[PDB]
């Protein structure tokens, strides 16, 4: 029981860790979004970054 | 680790390369040199006439 006590502590911080990673609003970690998108040259064409569910 | 990435994300928008601008300096310098030249080559216009009378 003990063991089991911890490992859903541990699982319950995983939650806390991905919420949390966010810069400025946005995250690609966090489960949110399916893609990030930034500039790649002055006509505006993107610069994909896939996102990674954490 | 956040609050440093938040802050070198403000360095990114708003520091200055001060490499580039020394360039920049120094070229801006040599440019208000020949600016001030040129405006006293300009200002002689006036006297090349005196000669005709």
């Amino acid at each position: 029981n003990a063991l089991k006590s911890d490992f859903d502590s541990l699982r319950d911080q995983i939650t806390k860790a991905a919420s949390n990673a966010k810069f400025n609003g946005v995250s690609i970690a966090d489960g949110t979004t399916t893609k990030l998108s930034f500039l790649a040259n002055s006509d505006g064409s993107a610069f994909t970054v896939t996102a990674k569910t954490l | 680790k956040l609050q440093d990435s938040l802050d070198a994300g403000v360095g990114n928008l708003v520091d200055a390369d001060l490499a580039k601008e020394s360039a920049k300096l120094q070229s801006l310098q040599t440019k208000q040199q020949l600016g001030v030249q040129a405006l006293s080559i300009a200002n002689q216009s006036s006297s090349s006439i005196l000669s005709l009378f």
